[PDB]
């Protein structure tokens, strides 16, 4: 996250970090005690992934961290990386042992399709992650967060040479300086509804992070709500 | 009183019902409150809630 602020501990208790050969290569969100939702491009190879819930400062031990191994990866049935690595960019991770829910490890709410789309239409969401804090710069140590406004589709299409399908949305600022970045992919875009946060997007991709005229591209969660509920039911 | 106007005054979800009334509802782990609009926690750690002191 570029142009964000340090989260306080437990401020985004649904946030998880994915660790592999590199740490904090992607983010994720807690669906329930056994399931994480992330981007499909984060987990497209069959590599071992470590999920850490209750994380705050990725280079300090703080007591609240719960580490789990991923036993099953479910990319969306319409995901096809050979065709497009960033279309239907959503996956579910099944954990080896359930998380212990507490004030630092809490799921994100997921509304039905209609309400997930109404919540996105409020026009302002929070994104969070341990991604880069400058374009081509270092990753964050402390979890970062940022409020991002929804960007209209036409402005969004005019900003990039790549295709933006209707299952994606753009968010960010016309002047640049504030955006998600590499390492934040797979993390949550959430909308606060009278003090309860609902998952409205998955952080997906972009080009020059926070460059004036560019925006962050996100997967619309509303399209996948039924599939998430079906696959993650305990 | 309809779900198009201020979400029927429902905190989370609204459904239009008979005689120009609405029925509010909540996501998993919440209970519809006695005031018929608000959503109260029904489990120890309900989704989407910040419970750690932010002070
Ligand atoms: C907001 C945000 C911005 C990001 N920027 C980067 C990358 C630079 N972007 C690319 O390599 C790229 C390109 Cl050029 C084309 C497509 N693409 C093609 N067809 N559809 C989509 C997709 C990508 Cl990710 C980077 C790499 C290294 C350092 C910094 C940034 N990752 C990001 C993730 C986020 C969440
Ligand atoms: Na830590």
């Amino acid at each position: 996250v570029v142009g964000g602020e340090d989260a306080k501990p437990g401020q985004f208790p649904w946030q998880v970090v994915l660790n592999g050969k590199v740490d904090a290569f992607c983010g994720g969100s807690i669906v329930n005690e056994k399931w994480i939702v992330t981007a499909a491009h984060c987990v497209e190879t069959g590599v071992k992934i470590t999920v850490v819930a209750g994380e705050h400062n990725i280079e300090e031990t703080e007591h609240t961290e719960q580490k789990r191994n991923v036993i099953r990866i479910i990319p969306h049935h319409n995901y096809n990386a050979a065709i497009n690595k960033y279309n239907h960019d959503i996956a579910l991770l099944e954990l080896d042992e359930p998380l212990v829910l507490n004030s630092y490890v809490t799921p994100i709410c997921i509304a039905d399709k209609e309400y997930t789309n109404i919540f996105l239409k409020f026009g302002s969401g929070y994104v969070s992650g341990w991604g880069r804090v400058f374009h081509k710069g270092a990753s964050a140590l402390v979890l970062q967060y940022l409020r991002v406004p929804l960007v209209d589709r036409a402005t969004c299409l005019r900003s990039t040479k790549f295709t933006i399908y209707n299952n994606m949305f753009c968010a960010g600022f016309h002047e640049g300086g504030r955006d998600s970045c590499q390492g934040d992919s797979g993390g949550p875009h959430v909308t606060e509804v009278e003090g309860t946060s609902f998952l409205t997007g998955i952080i997906s991709w972009g080009e020059e992070c926070a460059m004036k005229g560019k925006y962050g591209i996100y997967t619309k969660v509303s399209r996948y709500v039924n599939w998430i509920k079906e696959k993650t039911k305990l | 009183v309809t779900c198009n106007i201020k979400n029927g005054r429902c905190e989370q979800f609204c459904k239009n019902s008979a005689d120009n009334k609405v029925v509010c509802s909540c996501t998993e782990g919440y209970r519809l409150a006695e005031n018929q609009k608000s959503c109260e926690p029904a489990v120890p750690f309900p989704c989407g809630r910040v419970s750690v002191s932010q002070t």
